[PDB]
């Protein structure tokens, strides 16, 4: 899997591939790897799908209860810490998760990376998955805090595409979301094949 | 009124009545006398039996918790056995942990703590027995009394049981700090003699002595000799 | 009718009577007095026990050394006191194991006071019927004297007396104590004077009182129970000093 | 008849033991809070020095955490337990969500603890009512009050404790946007109000202010003397 | 001729001669101590209204919260002890969320009432769990939401019984408000008429003159989520009265 | 006098009244009789028909506690069904651990001890049911045991429980049961059940008869309706 | 794989750490801070297995803070060290051992500057200078050669810069930027990140 | 006086009667009446629901434990909801473990055991709901009633609730006809019997009558407000 | 030593449609090389609008079907409505994750009609990840069956070919054919095919015979 998220002046752009492989059999080319935890904060799934979906789903329940109880949306940082704390309790039992919670809160655009290992780091650019290594390079060369939204969308698409070409376990379609201050908007879902034609 | 029945209720005037009532049980108990001589401590108590039918050898009022510590009781008899057993057990626990015989003061603090525990909860009743604990530790004689309240006091000499007040007065008049045990055992039999209300006989009284050798119960023959005086 | 049983029922007028009843018990107990002086803090208690056939085997009947840097005197049901003193000694040792430093004095008091509050709140247990004065030196606040009540409410007092005729003692202390001027020697004298007035016996026996002083010497606190000869001298000095004032009168 | 157990409900559905615990709060020393635009001021009366008693140990106003401060009226010991438990929660929230506790979260937590005590017989309701003052992340000043029952309400200004009725009347008349305009004016209002109920003068009031990001500051007795003087002079 | 002995009233777990379990009945009386709350269910939506009963001007009106959102679809108006309501509103909020997690769907208003009711029923010492209040809860909640069956208003009582009600009033003036509601309610009324009617009834029952500050009003029309009229909106409707 | 309120309490004269009060409960219930003859044990219960609406052959007061043992109960029925469950569980356990059908004398003792426990503690009331157990095993013989609410257990050659216990015992006494065979006793039990029933106070009764013995091959079983019918006829004729 | 260095001095303790957090081979973050401020004058620097490091540090930071709120006086640097060690030691026996290596640096008015070192196994040692990490092997000797118990603050930052430049010249892993802070009676003072571009 | 002996389920009265259990039994009378009757092929439960107010909906008196078993509650609703859950779980358990519908009789024994424990031990109050349980199992249609006292009875027909003697009276006179009755006839007989319980002014309406039918081919079904109209229309007028 | 799982084999297929959903399965249970039974349909009807198909360790499938059946009843009693296909899928996801640590070796496919009346197929990994998918093949022959469905149903890799919505008839023909192909090349699949068509009228079960090995 390859999931890419970067924070730019106008927001956080989150992108992901859609291929899930059991062994070398591509079980699905349509998996939705960006999980919409809340109307205002979204997360991505790398590592075992089940581990990510159940744990992200639980976070979403926790977030709604907090919004109802505390009458305000949870901050992205707080959300990440809850997820991190839950996964740590299961450390060494085999859960495999790499997730990038992304949201806009009072602090500003927020992107965090939490892993089953336990690391929680907030950063401008992060990519998780088998193809992360390939993606980091394209994103790193073209990233700038000041990127026009259109250019930002292009960087993410090119980055997942280059990753899909090199990484065997990643491919399918690139789904791209922009977390704007108001909320997440789903910008596109281009299939890699169409991308191969445009890029080449 | 209401204060009297509960054990966890302080009466207006701050008196825990059930404990006071418990002490009253000890007062009704058979007379027991303890004298701490320089060379030893003599514990003696009346073992008056309702009938010749009772076999005296069967049960002993004076019991040995450890080689050097022995106790006598005045109060409810069933309760004494519970405390004695817990005491014998608490001492063995000291030996296992510190591999040294328990200092007498330490056992009395420990037995008393058990007694206090019974006092705190509503479900249980305070123990109705007061114990006189005598021991020779570090070349020094020691005598201590633990009341149902959970309080331990150290007495050079004291009497618990029926006619305790009169007994203490007789003892204060007859007590000399330099007394040797052979003289002291005589003083004790005299103290019990004051309230016996029957001809004392070897069987009617039980006496125990603590010295460097350690706690021992004088056998009936030995007491007969002391009584002969 | 009766809103005074069970320790968990607030009376109309919001008073927890069982705690108040417990406080009454401390009044029956033997007077214990603590005075704070710039050099050291002292605890003096009246050993109510005076029966001729009692032995002074222990270091003190009513003064207990909780830790190297602190000590306490108890007034109230003795059995309850033994439980609290055992707990205080454990609480202190636990702080030393965890932080490897001596327990600050207020903290030891605050923690015991918390055990005392709980006994009041939960239904089954009777409120502990003991009031105790704690004396100690802590690096943070130097020499400190604290008094505790069955309520679990604690306070810092420059001088205070708990127990029978406590009120008379506080009144005497209020006029007599000179703030910032007390020295252990003067304080021991103030103690004898107040104790003499409070105790019914015309002459302090010198076997009817136990006086213990905590001083820091050479960087280590020393809690010493004054031996009888030392106290006898103090009583004689007071007897003479008062007699001289009477002779002047 | 229906007043001996917290669980029992009176014919007429009144739980009497909870109401009685609220009576206990009234016996306690007065406390007043005013939510100024940029400062929240919490002021409590001090009963007396007693001459031979050190005053450092007796502190009605305490800081639950860096951004939240609490003043209490009621059984003193209970307050020490509630204050301590609130402090553990403030730190625990910071551990769980990485974020500083909002004033309301602490109020809700303190309230739940009290409700838990009221709910079951075998525990006595904590006889304390508290004023929790804090500044939120937005920086809005917030003042909340809690009662032995477990009800929490936000008050622009409030007084708990003995004489609360009198001070609250004074506050209702005196409080205005104009009074809260100046931080000194806010401190003056609470001092003036406490003066109404305090038998003595400034010697018997302990007052503290928490600014937008500054930590709680207990005003020095001299600073209080200056304020009482300005108020007395203006009188 | 007065026989006022009672003696079976004190203590739940005691059945009176005549099997009446009086402690529970007394709890139902407590809701009368609370401020009146009226809910009207109409095809257009369910509207909930409550009287704040503000003791002092200094208390901030927003804090009093007698109408709250269990979830977007369902909202609750509570009258009775505020504290026990907070626990019941919380069980409801968790149960709606638990249903989304387990079944990815929105609980119907009836199931949510059954869920809170189950907690209320536990007061009887039904379970061995230590953390269950011995006393019956002293709150009555009116739960109104748009579900698969459309606008629905269910009323729950300290007993734990719940029933759908086209219109119900819980609170001090419930008797009398209910009587007025019976006369005014017609199934066909639009929410706009109901809001006006409910506020007319509240004005009559409330001791103080109606003002935007003293009342809380909410609606859950099928398209919209729970909406609380803001002071401006409330001012417009009250002016119409 | 507060002596009778609890079973923990003992009256100043030494009597635990709450247990005695529980024994009065059995007298409220209808009579049930069990007679032990050489071949086996026959039990009979007069089951009052309170309403025509209630189904016949239901509301049974005779329960099979195990393949070889049967229980007849009198007293508060709810407690009895619960006691029967305790007995069945005990029987299963004896088979599971010791590997054979429980000796009845032991079963009575184990159930009695359970019944006695309720007598001591204050939290639980004494059970209000008095029951009879019977079994026939070739090795053990025919055994009838009756357990009172107190937990006293004894073996009875013939026994009766219920409202008419005293009257029934007089009739049972004139039977020479030891010599008699099982089939003959079924007629006799019915005669006694009919004699004790009071037509004026109790509107109507259906006799329920059960038996265990060599004839049943040591299995407690409801008497076949042909045998029951013949007996009910013998009884009415004898009543004359 | 992470470098912690601390140099104590006559009146100050200087502590530095690499700012890199990494996964298998990608250096996800270039600005991780491994210093957590327990109190105004105490800093705990922690490097170790991922997750365990943040979790242990936060627990200690909050517990130390609770002491401040509860007692009004901050814990002494030495006391805090004993507290962290007790916690780590207790866990070592448990099924959840935090694999963390820590260096605690503090200034106490009464006892002056202090630097404490604790390994994963929970040994605590007060030390004049110490380092944790594979980098320590390369740099501990440079400090040993040039350290005087009387080193000045200016000299110390210089010694630290020399220690770090060795890591650039010889350590296999790339730790590009370091964060440096000094604790003195005034309190934790941040100093410019020493960055070898 | 005799105020004593009535305080707890653990105190036997001087004459052998546990008063609290009896007081609990009185609770069923407080509830609205329900009538249950059986035919060789079907078992029917009919109930008279009551409403707090005109605006309020009528309460649910008939609840479905399982496809083969259903209950009608008379008494405190809370106790019923709790008992029903226990029954439902016991039935679900049998299907998971033995893949057989639980015999209806066995379930009633279990409800009795659970119900008895409150009666002998200090603490929980005796359950005060009276339950009529109806089911078709392999043995046949079955109608059982459970008292607040744990005792349970198997009945050809029964009515529990307020003014239920009147219904029992009608049922006894017309009882023989029931065994060979068709379903419509059996529900009709029942609706008439509950009618007797109603006050003379009141009449059976679609709103207050609930009918539950279980049979060899019919899974328990609660015909409700508009679906009772077929059964009700055939009925005549008050006698 | 004791291995808690065995592969009992089998293949399951589900094809959604604008108004119909088809779930089909082999009827052979095979442990090792032996054929335990040639008549064990792997499709179970949860509700009128939903069928579950399970392949993997049979023992897990039997337990899971029993659990889902029980939970469906509990939802009905508590919520007074039938579980929708979407709900069953979410509940199964949670049930499967419950045993993430000692897992159920079952590949599960739930096919049914959604609330809108369209047909929905939900496919689950052994640990519970669920995706709504138009066609899915699970089991031993997922590898063989899935590609064909993707070319025919999904028109993938086909240029200049029009897209026609699948019809119940074309799909029944397709399902029968794909299973015929698997019987020939997958040892595990064979014996018979049960095709269950869920439409507004309800589940209809048709059985066709694939080659006995």
């Amino acid at each position: 899997t390859t999931t890419l998220a970067f924070k730019f002046r106008h927001g956080v752009i989150v992108a992901a591939d859609s291929r899930a492989t059991a062994g070398a059999y591509i079980a699905s080319q349509t998996v939705k790897k960006v999980i919409e935890i809340n109307p205002y904060l979204l997360g991505t799934m790398a590592g075992g799908a089940a581990d990510c979906s159940f744990w992200e789903r639980l976070l979403a329940r926790q977030c709604r209860i907090y919004e109802l109880r505390n009458k305000e949306r949870i901050s992205v940082a707080a959300a990440s810490k809850l997820l991190a704390n839950m996964v740590y309790q299961y450390k060494g039992m085999g859960l495999s998760m790499g997730t990038m919670i992304c949201g806009w809160d009072k602090r500003g655009p927020g992107l965090y990376y939490v892993d089953s290992e336990g690391n929680r780091i907030s950063g401008a650019t992060f990519s998780v998955g088998s193809g992360s290594v390939y993606a980091y390079g394209v994103m790193d060369r073209g990233y700038s805090y000041d990127l026009e939204v259109e250019q930002a969308y292009d960087l993410a698409r090119r980055a997942i595409y280059q990753a899909t070409y090199r990484d065997a376990y990643s491919g399918g379609a690139v789904n791209l979301y922009h977390v704007r201050e108001d909320g997440w908007i789903r910008v596109s879902s281009d299939n890699v094949a169409d991308l191969h034609e445009k890029y080449s | 009124r209401g204060y009297s029945f509960s054990l966890t209720t302080f009466s207006p005037s701050g008196k825990l009545v059930q404990i006071e009532y418990a002490l009253a049980a000890v007062a009704g108990g058979a007379p027991s006398v303890g004298i701490k001589a320089a060379n030893g401590v003599v514990l003696a108590t009346e073992k008056k039996q309702k009938s010749i039918l009772y076999d005296e050898r069967s049960v002993h009022k004076v019991e040995p918790i450890t080689k050097h510590i022995g106790l006598v009781y005045s109060g409810m008899g069933p309760d004494y056995r519970v405390l004695v057993h817990r005491a014998r057990k608490l001492a063995q626990q000291y030996y296992l942990v510190y591999q040294e015989p328990i200092p007498t003061a330490q056992l009395v603090q420990r037995v008393a703590s058990v007694m206090q525990e019974y006092t705190q909860s509503g479900g249980v009743r305070p123990f109705g027995v007061s114990l006189l604990i005598c021991g020779w530790n570090e070349g020094r004689p020691y005598l201590f009394q633990s009341d149902p309240s959970g309080a331990y006091f150290a007495w050079k000499a004291t009497a618990m049981g029926k006619n305790y007040v009169n007994g203490k007065t007789f003892l204060e008049k007859r007590y000399n700090e330099d007394l040797e045990l052979e003289d002291a055992i005589h003083t004790a039999i005299l103290t019990l003699k004051e309230s016996f209300e029957g001809q004392m006989t070897e069987d009617n009284i039980e006496v125990g002595i603590c010295n460097e050798a350690g706690f021992r119960r004088l056998t009936p023959t030995e007491v007969k000799d002391y009584l002969a005086a | 009718r009766r809103y005074d049983s069970r320790t968990t029922i607030f009376s109309p007028e919001g008073r927890l009577y069982q705690v108040e009843y417990a406080m009454e018990a401390i009044g029956h107990a033997g007077t214990c007095l603590g005075i704070l002086a710039n050099d050291g803090v002292l605890l003096a208690a009246e050993r109510r026990n005076i029966h001729k056939l009692l032995d002074e085997v222990f270091f003190s009947e009513k003064i207990y050394k909780l830790n190297e840097d602190m000590a306490c005197s108890v007034a109230g049901i003795t059995s309850d006191a033994n439980v609290l003193t055992n707990e205080l000694r454990l609480i202190a040792q636990r702080y030393l194991l965890q932080y490897q430093e001596p327990i600050p004095c207020e903290q030891l008091v605050t923690a015991l006071c918390d055990i005392k509050q709980a006994y009041t709140q939960f239904g089954g247990k009777r409120p502990f019927g003991v009031s105790l004065l704690y004396i100690g030196w802590d690096k943070h606040y130097g020499f400190q004297l604290y008094q505790s009540d069955p309520s679990g409410n604690y306070g810092g007092w420059k001088a205070t007396c708990i127990g029978n005729n406590s009120a008379a003692a506080v009144s005497m202390l209020k006029q007599d104590y000179k703030e910032g001027e007390m020295t252990l020697k003067s304080a021991l004298a103030l103690a004898i004077k107040v104790l003499n007035k409070t105790m019914d016996v015309s002459k302090l026996s010198a076997e009817k009182v136990e006086i213990a002083t905590l001083t820091r010497e050479n960087g280590k606190t020393v809690i010493r129970v004054l031996k009888q000869k030392e106290v006898e001298q103090l009583i004689k000095k007071h007897e003479e000093e008062e007699a001289k004032a009477e002779r002047e009168k | 008849s229906y007043d001996r157990a917290i669980t029992v409900f009176s014919p007429d559905g009144h739980l009497f033991q909870v109401e009685y615990a609220q009576e206990a709060v009234k016996k306690g020393s007065t406390a007043v809070g005013v939510r100024g635009r940029d400062i929240v001021v919490l002021g409590v009366e001090k009963k007396s020095v007693a001459k031979l008693q050190d005053e450092r140990t007796v502190r009605k106003i305490c800081a639950l955490d860096d951004n939240v401060c609490m003043a209490f009226a009621g059984l003193t010991a209970d307050a020490r337990i509630v204050i301590n438990r609130a402090r553990v929660e403030c730190q625990s929230h910071r551990l769980t969500v990485e974020d500083p506790v909002t004033v309301e979260y602490i109020t809700r937590y303190i309230a739940s603890l009290k409700q838990r005590y009221t709910q079951s017989n075998g525990r006595r309701p904590f006889g304390i009512s508290a004023l929790i003052v804090g500044f939120d992340f937005d920086g809005t000043p917030r003042l909340y009050q809690t009662d032995p029952s477990g009800t929490y309400h936000a008050w622009k200004a409030n007084a708990i404790g003995r004489g609360a009725k009198s001070v609250r009347e004074f506050l209702e008349k005196n409080y205005t946007d104009e009074a809260i305009e100046t931080d000194d004016l806010t401190i003056k209002l609470v001092i003036k109000a406490l003066l109404e109920v305090v038998q003595s003068g400034g010697k018997n009031i302990e007052l503290a202010v928490m600014r937008r990001d500054q930590s709680l500051k207990i005003l020095n007795p001299e600073e209080i003397e200056k304020y009482v003087a300005e108020i007395e002079k203006e009188k | 001729m007065f026989l006022t002995r009672s003696e079976y009233d004190r203590g739940v777990n005691t059945f009176s001669p005549e099997g009446r379990l009086f402690q529970v009945e007394y709890a139902i009386e407590a809701i009368k101590l609370g401020s009146t709350a009226i809910g009207i269910q109409t095809s257009e939506g369910v509207c909930l209204a409550v009287e704040k009963r503000i003791t002092s001007p200094l208390m901030e009106p927003s804090s009093i919260e007698k109408i709250v959102e269990i979830d977007a679809h369902i909202g609750c108006a509570m009258s009775g002890l505020i504290a026990d309501a907070k626990t019941l509103i919380d069980k409801a909020r968790v149960e709606t969320q638990n249903h989304w997690f387990t079944y990815n769907e929105t609980m119907t208003v009836e199931s949510v009432t059954q869920a809170v009711s189950n907690l209320a029923l536990q007061f009887g010492e039904e379970d061995a769990d230590p953390g269950a209040m011995s006393r019956p809860f002293g709150v009555a909640l009116l739960f109104g939401g748009v579900d698969e069956k459309g606008p629905q208003l269910f009323h729950m009582d300290p007993s734990g019984t719940f029933v759908q009600c086209d219109a119900r009033a819980i609170g001090s003036a419930s008797e009398g408000a209910q009587s007025s509601l019976q006369e005014v309610y017609h199934k066909s009324m639009t929410l706009k008429e109901a809001i006006k009617s409910s506020l007319i009834i509240l004005k009559q029952v409330m001791e103080e003159k109606l003002n935007a500050t003293n009342i809380e009003l909410a609606t859950v029309q099928p398209g919209q989520n729970f909406h609380m009229f803001t002071k401006e909106e409330l001012e417009e409707v009250i002016k119409d009265i | 006098t507060g002596y009778d309120l609890s079973a923990s309490t003992f009256s100043p004269d030494g009597r635990v009244f709450q247990v005695e009060y529980a024994m009065k409960a059995v007298e409220n219930s209808s009579t049930a009789i069990g007679i032990r003859c050489k071949d086996g044990v026959v039990f009979g219960v007069e089951k009052l028909v309170l309403s025509k609406l209630y189904e016949e052959g239901s509301n049974k007061r005779l329960f099979n506690v195990d393949r070889h043992v049967g229980m007849a109960v009198a007293g508060l029925l709810a407690d009895a069904r619960s006691l029967a469950d305790i007995a069945r569980e005990e029987a299963s356990n004896f088979r599971s651990n010791f590997g054979y059908n429980i000796p009845l004398k032991h079963l009575a003792d184990r159930v009695a001890m359970y019944v006695h426990a309720y007598t001591l503690y204050s939290a639980v009331r004494p059970f209000g049911c008095s029951f009879m157990l019977g079994s026939y095993s070739v090795n053990d013989g025919a055994q009838l045991y009756m357990i009172d609410p107190s937990g006293v257990s004894y073996g009875y050659w013939g026994c009766a429980i219920g409202k008419a216990r005293q009257a029934a015992k007089t009739e049972i006494e004139k039977l020479q049961m030891k010599e008699m065979t099982c089939r003959d006793i079924v007629k006799e039990v019915a005669k006694i059940i009919y004699i004790v029933h009071d037509e004026v106070k109790d509107k109507a009764f259906e006799l329920e008869l059960s038996w265990v013995g060599e004839l049943t091959n040591g299995r407690h079983e409801i008497v076949p309706k042909d045998i029951r019918e013949e007996a009910e006829k013998y009884a009415k004729e004898s009543l004359k | 794989m992470e470098y912690l260095i601390g140099i104590q001095g006559p009146d100050y303790v200087l502590v530095a750490s690499d700012r890199v957090a990494a996964s298998n081979i990608v250096q996800m973050k270039d600005d991780h801070d491994k210093m957590f401020k327990m109190s105004e004058k105490i800093l705990l620097l922690c490097v170790g297995e991922a997750g365990d490091t943040v979790q242990f540090a936060e627990y200690i930071q909050k517990n130390v803070q609770l002491y401040k709120m509860r007692n009004g006086y901050e814990l002494s640097p030495t006391a805090a060290a004993n507290f962290t060690r007790r916690n780590l030691a207790d866990c070592l026996r448990s099924r959840t051992p935090y694999h963390v290596n820590l260096l605690l640096a503090g200034y106490d008015e009464h006892e002056g500057p202090a630097l404490y070192y604790m390994d994963y196994l929970a040994a605590l040692a007060k030390a004049p200078f110490a380092a944790h990490g594979y980098g320590a092997f390369l740099t501990l000797s440079i400090l040993d050669r040039y350290y005087t118990p009387t080193i000045s603050r200016e000299r110390a930052v210089e010694l630290l810069r020399k220690c770090l430049e060795e890591l650039q010249k010889r350590f296999i892993l790339n730790l590009p930027t370091f964060s440096v802070r000094i604790i003195d009676k005034n309190g934790i003072h941040d100093l410019d990140n020493i960055s070898f571009p | 006086f005799r105020n004593q002996y009535d305080n707890d389920v653990t105190v036997w009265s001087p004459q052998g009667r546990i008063h609290q259990i009896e007081y609990a039994m009185e609770a069923v009378k407080q509830g609205s009446a329900t009538v249950g009757l059986k035919s060789k092929t079907h078992a029917v439960l009919v109930a008279l629901k009551r409403a707090q107010s005109e605006l309020a909906a009528h309460q649910k008196k008939i609840l479905h434990v399982d496809n083969h078993i259903g209950i009608s509650i008379a008494g405190l609703t809370a106790d019923a909801r709790l008992l029903c859950n226990f029954m439902r779980q016991e039935c679900l358990d049998s299907r998971f473990v033995f893949d057989r519908p639980l015999p209806v009789s066995r379930l009633v024994s279990l409800i009795g055991s659970k119900t008895q424990i409150p009666t002998q031990r200090y603490g929980r109050r005796p359950y005060g709901v009276g339950l009529l349980i109806a089911g078709y199992d392999d043995m046949g249609p079955h109608i059982f009633q459970t008292c607040p006292s744990a005792n349970y009875f198997d009945c050809r027909a029964m009515s529990i609730g307020a003014r239920s003697q009147s219904a029992r009276t009608y049922l006894e006179r017309h009882m023989s006809e029931f065994m060979e009755c068709n379903l419509n006839e059996l529900v009709k007989h029942g609706l008439r019997a509950l009618r007797e319980t109603l006050p003379a002014e009141q009449d059976l309406t679609t709103k207050n009558v609930s009918i539950g039918i279980v049979g060899k081919d019919l899974e328990f079904t609660i015909y409700d407000d508009d679906d009772v109209s077929p059964f009700l229309e055939g009925l005549e007028e008050r006698p | 030593r004791f291995s808690p799982y065995v592969f009992n084999g089998g293949t399951i297929l589900a094809i959604a449609g604008e108004d119909f959903a088809i779930v089909a399965s082999d009827t052979r249970l095979s442990e090792g090389f032996s054929i335990h039974t040639r008549d064990s349909p792997k499709c179970y009807k949860l509700t009128d609008k939903t069928v579950i198909g399970c392949s993997g360790f049979h023992g897990d499938c039997l337990t899971l079907t029993k659990i889902i059946e029980a939970r469906l009843k509990m939802y009905k009693h508590s919520n007074n409505k039938a579980m929708t296909t979407g709900a069953i899928a979410a509940m199964l996801s949670t049930i499967l994750y419950s045993r993430r640590f000692f897992p159920y070796y079952v590949y599960n496919i739930i096919g049914g009609l959604d609330e809108e009346g369209k047909g929905a197929v939900y496919s689950f990994d052994p640990v519970g990840s669920y995706q709504r998918d138009s066609f899915k093949a699970g089991g031993s022959a997922s590898a063989m069956l899935q590609p064909l469905l993707d070319n025919q149903v999904g028109f993938k890799n086909m240029q200049n070919v029009e897209h026609v919505p699948l019809s119940l008839d074309r799909a029944m023909r397709l399902v029968k054919d794909v299973f015929i192909s698997a019987a020939e090349r997958d040892v595990y699949t064979g014996d018979a095919l049960r095709i269950c068509i869920v439409t507004k009228e309800g589940i209809r079960e048709e059985t066709v015979s694939l080659r006995k090995d």
